[PDB]
RNA sequence: CCCGGAUAGCUCAGUCGGUAGAGCAGGGGAUUGAAAAUCCCCGUGUCCUUGGUUCGAUUCCGAGUCCGGGCACCA
RNA sequence: CGAAGGCGACUCUCUGGUCUGUAACUGACGCUGAGGAGCGAAAGCGUGGGGAGCGAACAGGAUUAGAUACCCUGGUAGUCCACGCCGUAAACGAUGAGUGCUAAGUGUUAGGGGGUUUCCGCCCCUUAGUGCUGCAGCUAACGCAUUAAGCACUCCGCCUGGGGAGUACGGUCGCAAGACUGAAACUCAAAGGAAUUGACGGGGGCCCGCACAAGCGGUGGAGCAUGUGGUUUAAUUCGAAG
RNA sequence: UGAUAUUGAAUGUUGGUACAGCUUGUACAGGAUAGGUAGGAGCCUUGGAAACCGGAGCGCCAGCUUCGGUGGAGGCAUCGG
């Protein structure tokens, strides 16, 4: 194929990255665990530095080449994609923070310490 | 504090060098020199037969199989007993790679340290050895740590 | 009558002819003002036995134990 | 903005007070207010509705000497609505309501008046809440200072050492939970208020020593010397004890 | 609860065969990518070879495989290792 999206969402813990259609349809993804990073090492950059590659490697066995990046959620893994997937060879056009902000939602859970 | 360095001592008598003079501080047990450097030029003789080569260029060759890449230094948050990717400066290469020659050389097991420092060499210099694997087995502990800096 | 489980100390996988693979454990390593829990390293295995095809073949047929799921004979 | 609790999507219907502008009117008609009346977050209660998140009780996995806790994934009542009740809280400005008076400076919300100006604007005067730094004075000190805790006055509540105690008893009220009024025998010579020097902090900031890290060499195993322990004896002289 | 189908009318669909097409075949040594049996020193090109490029795919990832487009008369087999 030609065409698809990078999903990305970065928690706390995973760097969960997914390359899709332009019109929502998985290819290929893969994440901390998927490689074997085990413990809390999930949220390091080194681990989104890898996890975002392994999942580029099913871009080129299905030859997509454009890219449009939505980052979601808090964490250190929204530099690394950049780092990663414009190195990967793969064109990255658009980058969002399409964080899914609640206006007011439903409440929080307690603070830890209370 | 700051920064302190400390003294060398430059010539060599024979292989005309620099770092083996800090080998020669190596092995030093309670104060010997000559004691050391009688093992040592009887050494060197055999590394110059046994293998047919100046023994220089297996000297150095063999530390390059051992002078490592990257030390791992800690962090204790808790109890998750963290490690930090360490970047060896020039100086503890020369430093580092001595403390895994002797040491491994010694505890080998042969008749003199003339016999094993020499076929310590050898391991290194053809780089099928124990005291290799330290090197290699720290790259082990750098590569599963990698992921921090 | 058929179908299910025979390997490393153990739990388990696994090739269409050329070989030893994970996890837990053992042994140590560093880590840490100590401690597990993690992080690496080697470890140790006739892949159940016997014959055959074949160049030898866990590999793969020729020959059989013992544990579970049932159809169903039982005077 | 409301008197307080409180109320933040939007629009409509219905409805309360607020502030300015004067002057048209009333001619003191006002202020406060024991009991009485009504309101009053959250929890809880009774009947049904509705229950996506969230979430006491409980359960599980860890943590730990113990974890009936903090963490952890779930999780019932609840929260939510209409209607009825409980009528309590750090229901806090820890400041009862009103009237006047007593340097300023300063923003900021709603006006109004003017000064050149249609302006925008700047400047000045002026009512009303709204905050901060400030004089006199008040304060035991911190602080308070035209929004008083200044100086005066009218009215209502409350306190008379701390515990015993908001308990018991008696009564009202409530569907109950418990609220309100509210003791005493006893017992200590003190419990608290701000402030100061200190010492400590699993509070912060700077900074130091072989303290730690980076190394070397030993002690703890082995014999033996030696020193105190204990024990042992006629006595094992006495002292020193992180 | 299933078969029968009182009970057909289509559409797809995935298995099975009746058919056929058509891929795969190194342990190393090795020129390499060597299943075995029989025939066997030959075949093949202007009815297009050497070489270049593209596609499908395989690979014990080396390379093999087939097709297409160029090209220009060349390849390959026994033998030998």
């Amino acid at each position: 194929i030609e065409s698809g999206i990078a999903h990305i969402r970065s928690t706390f813990n995973n760097t969960i990255v997914t390359i899709t259609d332009t019109h929502g349809n998985a290819i290929s993804w893969s994440s901390a665990g998927a490689l074997g990073f085990r413990g809390s090492r999930k949220s390091t950059p080194f681990a989104a530095q890898m996890a975002a590659e392994t999942a580029a490697k099913g871009s080129i066995e299905h030859g997509l080449k454009t890219l449009e990046v939505t980052v979601k959620g808090p964490g250190s893994g929204r530099e690394a994609a950049i780092r990663a997937l414009q190195a990967a060879g793969l064109e990255v056009t658009a980058i969002r923070d399409v964080t899914p902000v609640p206006h007011n939602g439903c409440r929080p859970p307690k603070r830890r310490r209370v | 504090k700051g920064p302190v360095a400390k003294r060398d001592v430059l010539p060599d008598p024979i292989y005309n060098s620099k770092l083996v003079s800090r080998l020669i501080n190596k092995m030093m047990i309670d104060g010997k020199k000559g004691k050391s450097q009688t093992i040592l030029y009887k050494s060197f003789d055999i590394i110059k037969e046994r293998t047919g080569n100046d023994a220089m260029e297996v000297f150095e060759q063999a530390l390059k199989n051992i002078m490592p890449v990257l030390e791992v230094k800690a962090r204790r948050v808790g109890g998750a007993n963290y490690q930090v990717p360490v970047e060896v400066r020039p100086e503890r290469r020369t430093t580092l790679g001595l403390r895994w020659l002797v040491n491994y050389a010694r505890l080998r097991g042969e008749k003199t340290m003339e016999e094993r420092l020499a076929n310590e060499i050898l391991d290194a210099a053809n780089n099928t050895g124990a005291a290799v694997k330290k090197r290699e087995d720290t790259h082990k502990m750098a590569e599963a740590n990698k992921a921090f800096a």
